[PDB]
């Protein structure tokens, strides 16, 4: 009858106004994927800015999502799926650690999924000052868990701190340079990977993540366009 | 007969009602002249047909003397010497077939163009909506294009001049939307947080009726101050550049933003070949941008009209069909639905 | 731009080629 | 279903030689990449190689590079691993793990606890 | 550990002490509930455009 | 001592294959060789709705076979109606990240779920007009994968965690664990009787429970990969299971082994939604590669493609009455096939 459509008509009208507001709101934010292990120290960062939670900060008047794993299992094949449309996933890695060819294993499954393939990844070397004073102690190699740390030499364009001692920065160059061996294998234009040497207490991640969500949406714009 | 003839015609009743001899007001199919004395000088201006020879001088310095019974004839050059020129169709013809069918050729692709952009529900967002919108416009060009060459020259009315207008709003349509393109590429790269802000809504406004007043402005001038023939040519400098000078505007902008981009461009390539893919992407955004209309646009028309008009229809009518090659059938996800609904199929 | 440009000078052309046309009949 | 079996292992003074093979069955063996998991005694799950699905890339871990090599045959669907030199905190239990989805790359929570496709494993000790 | 390797076997027990019928008449009963309800498939028998609701 | 039970378990294993070979000697298409094939089915789209902004994980069809719901990862559920195409209620969610829903029997209520490890039940009779959730639902571990309604009072839902559970919605309690299961148990489906329901998950293994007394019946066990969805025959003594190695099988409860698989050389790609007909002759099953399959269950020969998809389909449902097919996918857009 001409009345129950009426009404069904004005719901619609209704619900798809409150659907555009929504929209509008959706668009603006950014949403982030928070991973790593318990010793990268993401509460730390995560407390400087369930079953899941969710945090939200803005920078220079942009609104951002990001969602910390929380309360899950260890396996990680079935909802890591959930996350393939986060404009980025926030990789937070102890280097002061063999936790470490862990990590690097999860950062190959991830740069490797399909459904992940679009997806960029945000990487974050964490504990630094640990790793440096682990190195300054000597009683920890590097060398016995990856041999080839023996011959690996600082690069060219390394841009070290002011007083630092080469022996640290040669370690957090090599592991740098182990996470862009598995990142540059693949995903050739697809996604890319930003590493970042950032501190437990470092005030500038915010910043650091703001910039390569401005990369990776410029850089997505640009391959639309085929200009890349 | 035509009606030029008609205006010799027109001052024969009023100097044969003048007249009635010193020396008969006789008429010629030249001018109409004036009684005087025998063997006086009579000294009258050659009328306006003969201004279409040398519009840039103007004299009127012809002569004649009378006579007991009439009017010598010692001054028959004169009316040579007063407008007429010292001493091209082939040139004006082969332009004209090779801008008809360069409009024709690009017409036809983006036609093609449009339906398989339109007919994938897939392929619909706000960048295939404005290259929609830019294909809209090289058709309303070529359409404006074909019908004026057909009412001007195949076949001055009032229709013709609302040809005349609807021509003019094709063409700075298309230069607008040009520039819309190169706008909206770069608000994308620059302003890239909250980017969506009904930027389509301002920008269909601006594209579509930009033009619009810029012509309606040109169409009453003309109509208050120099209605002359079928609007088809532009004596009055200022008239002509009330039309001309959003369109250089335009030009100018969207060179600007062509190279900032290009600058945001080398900067990502560059990050910790790259000639390669840059020359690659310049190659491609010259055609969308109407970069080609920067090398003649700040000349004067006067300055090499030849080569100017040569290079910018014969190789300027191409455009449309270049950016629907290149934008639509080597574009990458349009030839993956091409190819899987192929297979579909 | 361009076409005005050359709708200008065609128009023009082919006046002058008519007045010329004119001047030789009548004279 | 899926069964996973280890063979081999055993007591060998450090620096002999240890043989480990997994007899595979319930699947294909050609569409599934192939790894191997070491638990060391009082830790957790550790990785130790990877082979592709036709053997064309190989990967190990850092700690045993150079000196383990593993070999698969997809017509008797076997996988294997060769030991040359066992150092004494080799000693640990040894799984032939498998990765969960066939034609695929990725091979996530291999190393994870109560995995699905894993076997019983064997204990090697020096 | 021994828990679960009991629970384990427990489980297994328990499904190894149910009856299993033949395949044969498993099939033959699947055949013929799906030949007795050959005209009440909307989707398999194609239906006339006047009854669909999604015409 | 671990070993004397792991051998008991092994030999526990092959006496009960032994026992399920020696109950079998003919396949399901060595006896169906004779009947006529149902031929090629043209079914095509009939209405889209293109209402959600993210993608389509979840849809349930109602009993009277009109409404629909739909969960989508903007944190937006919402009610269709499938005759007209008007949406008539838009939930928001408190979290964003749902991985089912489900619409009750009696059509008074809808649930839905995901990563936040809580089954939120909504209660679209309100007397204020305005839907509100009723009751939250906050026993799990892991992220609930599926959930399926018993009656207004009864939810029965499975969860990562390896575990599926039975809910009191009034108390809120959880009834009954079922537990057995090594891998995150990722769809269920509820017999006609509802007296049982069976539950896939990523160990490669389908389990037969008993609502009634929480224990396990059968164990079935002929994938390779895990397994993504499930669904009862008509019948109620048979189901079918969709894994990721691009295979779709049907079990008997009675007979307890498969019976017939539905794979093809040119599908390599994982399989995300199984659904029967009304008579049960046609499975429809939904895959990876952005289009949907039409599988004759009796000749295991494939009759029909949807493949009106962009991307992913995800979710699949075929009315009670058996008029309409629908199809979400993760481009946020549902089309009722016919």
């Amino acid at each position: 009858q001409r009345n129950e459509e009426k009404a069904q008509r004005e719901a619609n009208k209704k619900i798809e106004k409150q659907l555009q507001k929504d929209k509008q709101v959706y668009r603006a934010t950014h949403r982030l994927l928070l991973l790593g292990a318990g010793e990268s120290g993401k509460n730390t960062i995560v407390k400087q800015m369930s079953g899941i939670f969710e945090t939200k900060f803005q920078v220079d008047k942009v609104n951002f999502h990001m969602f910390d794993v929380g309360a899950q299992r260890d396996e990680r094949r079935k909802w890591i799926q959930c996350f393939n449309d986060v404009t980025a996933i926030i990789f937070v890695v102890a280097s002061s650690s063999n936790r470490l060819q862990a990590a690097l294993k999860l950062f190959d499954s991830i740069w490797n999924n399909k459904w992940l393939r679009d997806t960029s990844v945000i990487l974050f070397l964490n504990k630094q000052d640990l790793l440096a004073e682990k190195v300054l102690a000597g009683k920890s190699k590097i060398e016995d868990y990856f041999p080839e740390f023996a011959r690996y030499t600082t690069p060219e364009d390394a841009t070290p701190e002011p007083g630092e001692d080469p022996r640290v920065t040669r370690a957090k160059y090599f592991i740098r340079d182990e996470f862009l061996r598995i990142s540059t294998a693949s995903g050739d234009g697809r996604h890319y990977c930003y590493p970042h040497f950032t501190c437990s207490v470092d005030t500038e991640n915010i910043r650091r993540v703001f910039n390569d969500c401005r990369d990776i949406i410029q850089r997505m714009h640009l391959r639309q366009y085929e200009l890349l | 007969d035509c009606i030029f003839k008609k205006e010799q015609a027109m001052c024969l009743e009023k100097i044969q009602r003048a007249n009635e001899p010193g020396c008969p007001g006789m008429w010629d199919n030249i001018t109409c002249w004036k009684p005087a004395h025998v063997g006086e000088m009579v000294l009258v201006s050659c009328p306006e047909l003969f201004r279409i020879f040398n519009p840039d001088q103007d004299m009127g310095v012809v002569s004649r003397n009378c006579t007991e019974d009439g009017w010598s004839e010692p001054f028959p050059h004169y009316f040579d010497a007063c407008g007429f020129d010292e001493y091209q169709d082939y040139y004006y013809l082969s332009v004209k077939a090779l801008y008809t069918v360069g409009y024709s050729t690009s017409l036809v692709t983006l036609t093609t163009a449009m339906v398989i952009l339109c007919r994938f529900r897939k392929l619909h967002c706000t960048r295939n909506f404005i290259h929609m919108n830019l294909f809209v416009s090289f058709m309303l060009r070529a359409i404006s294009v074909f019908i004026k060459d057909w009412i001007l020259y195949a076949e001055s009315t009032v229709e013709c001049k609302a040809v005349m207008v609807f021509f003019h709003y094709c063409v700075v349509s298309n230069y607008f939307w040009l520039f819309i393109e190169g706008l909206y590429l770069f608000t994308l790269l620059v302003e890239t947080f909250f980017p969506e802000r009904r930027y389509f809504y301002w920008y269909t406004i601006i594209g579509w009726g930009t033009p619009t007043v810029c012509v309606t402005v040109w169409a009453t001038l003309r109509l208050y101050f120099d209605d002359t023939g079928c609007w088809d040519m532009n004596d009055s400098t200022a008239l002509w550049w009330v039309i001309k000078g959003p369109v250089v505007g335009s030009i100018m902008v969207n060179f600007v933003l062509f190279i900032g981009i290009i600058v945001i461009l080398v900067q990502k390539l560059q990050s910790p070949s790259i000639y390669l893919r840059l020359a690659r992407s310049t190659l491609l955004l010259i055609p969308l941008f109407g970069i080609h209309y920067t090398v003649f646009a700040f000349s004067p028309e006067n300055v090499s009209k030849r080569e100017r008009l040569v290079f910018e229809l014969g190789l300027g009518s191409f455009q449309g069909f270049v950016v629907a090659v290149l934008y639509c059938f080597l574009n990458g996800e349009v030839q993956a639905e091409i190819k899987r609904k192929w297979r579909s199929w | 731009h361009s076409d005005g440009i050359f709708t200008d000078s065609y128009s023009r052309y082919r006046k002058q080629m008519a007045v010329k046309k004119y001047l030789a009949a009548v004279l | 279903q899926v069964q996973l079996q280890e063979s081999g292992g055993g007591l060998v003074q450090p620096g002999g030689s240890l043989r480990l093979s997994c007899a595979a069955s319930g699947f294909t063996f050609s569409n599934y990449k192939m790894n191997w998991v070491r638990q060391a005694p009082g830790k957790g799950l550790e990785w130790v190689s990877d082979i592709s699905q036709s053997g064309a890339s190989i990967s190990y871990t850092g700690s045993v590079k150079g000196r383990f090599t593993i070999s698969r045959d997809n017509a008797k669907n076997t996988l294997y691993l060769q030991m040359n030199s066992l150092k004494p905190e080799d000693t640990a239990v040894y799984y032939c793990a498998r990765c969960p989805a066939p034609f695929t790359r990725d091979c996530f929570d291999v190393t994870s606890t109560t995995y699905a496709y894993r076997g019983q494993g064997t204990q090697v000790t020096v | 550990s021994i828990a679960q390797a009991r629970k384990l076997v427990e489980q297994l027990k328990m499904e190894a002490n149910i009856d299993r019928i033949k395949v044969s008449k498993a099939a033959a009963d699947l055949m013929a509930y799906c030949e007795a309800h050959a005209k009440e498939d909307p989707l398999l028998t194609p239906v006339p455009a006047s009854e669909n609701p999604f015409r | 001592e671990l070993d004397q039970l792991r051998q008991e378990a092994e030999q526990l294993k092959n006496q009960i294959r032994d026992a399920r070979k020696a109950c079998a000697d003919a396949t399901l298409s060595q006896i169906t060789n004779n009947i006529d094939p149902v031929g090629r089915i043209q079914m095509r789209t009939r209405r889209t709705l293109r209402g959600h902004l993210a993608k389509i994980y979840a849809m349930h069809w109602g009993t009277d076979s009109r409404l629909l719901v739909s969960a989508s990862q903007d944190g937006k559920l919402i009610i269709w109606d499938s005759y007209t195409t008007n949406k008539v209620h838009a939930i928001p969610l408190r979290s964003s990240w749902v991985m089912t829903c489900a619409y009750a029997p009696s059509g008074n209520y809808v649930a839905c779920g995901g990563l936040d490890n809580i089954c939120s039940i909504y209660n679209l009779k309100t007397r204020e007009g305005n839907v509100r959730v009723s009751r939250e639902l906050a026993g799990h571990t892991g992220y609930l994968s599926c959930c399926r309604f018993l009656d207004d009072n009864q939810i029965v839902t499975s969860s990562g965690d390896t575990t599926c559970a039975l809910w009191d919605i009034e108390t809120g309690q959880q009834t009954t664990t079922f537990t057995g299961h090594t891998g995150d148990v990722m769809s269920l489906s509820l017999a006609p009787d509802t007296r049982l329901f069976v539950s896939g998950a990523c160990d490669a293994s389908a389990k037969l429970w008993d609502v009634r007394e929480g224990m396990c019946r059968q164990t079935f066990t002929g994938h390779e990969s895990d397994i993504n969805a499930i669904c009862f025959f008509p019948n109620g003594n048979a189901f079918a299971t969709g894994s990721d190695d691009a295979t779709c099988r049907l079990f008997d409860l009675r007979a307890d082994q498969e019976l017939m698989t539905y794979s093809h050389d040119n599908i390599i790609c994982g399989i995300t939604s199984v659904s029967f007909s009304k008579s049960g002759r046609l499975l429809l099953a939904g895959y990876d590669d952005f289009n949907c399959n039409v599988w004759d269950a009796l000749k295991a020969d494939r009759a029909g493609v949807l493949a009106g998809h962009d991307n992913r389909v995800s979710c699949l449902g075929v009315t009670d009455d058996g008029m309409a097919v629908a199809t979400g996918s993760w481009d946020s857009f549902l089309k009722i096939w016919n």
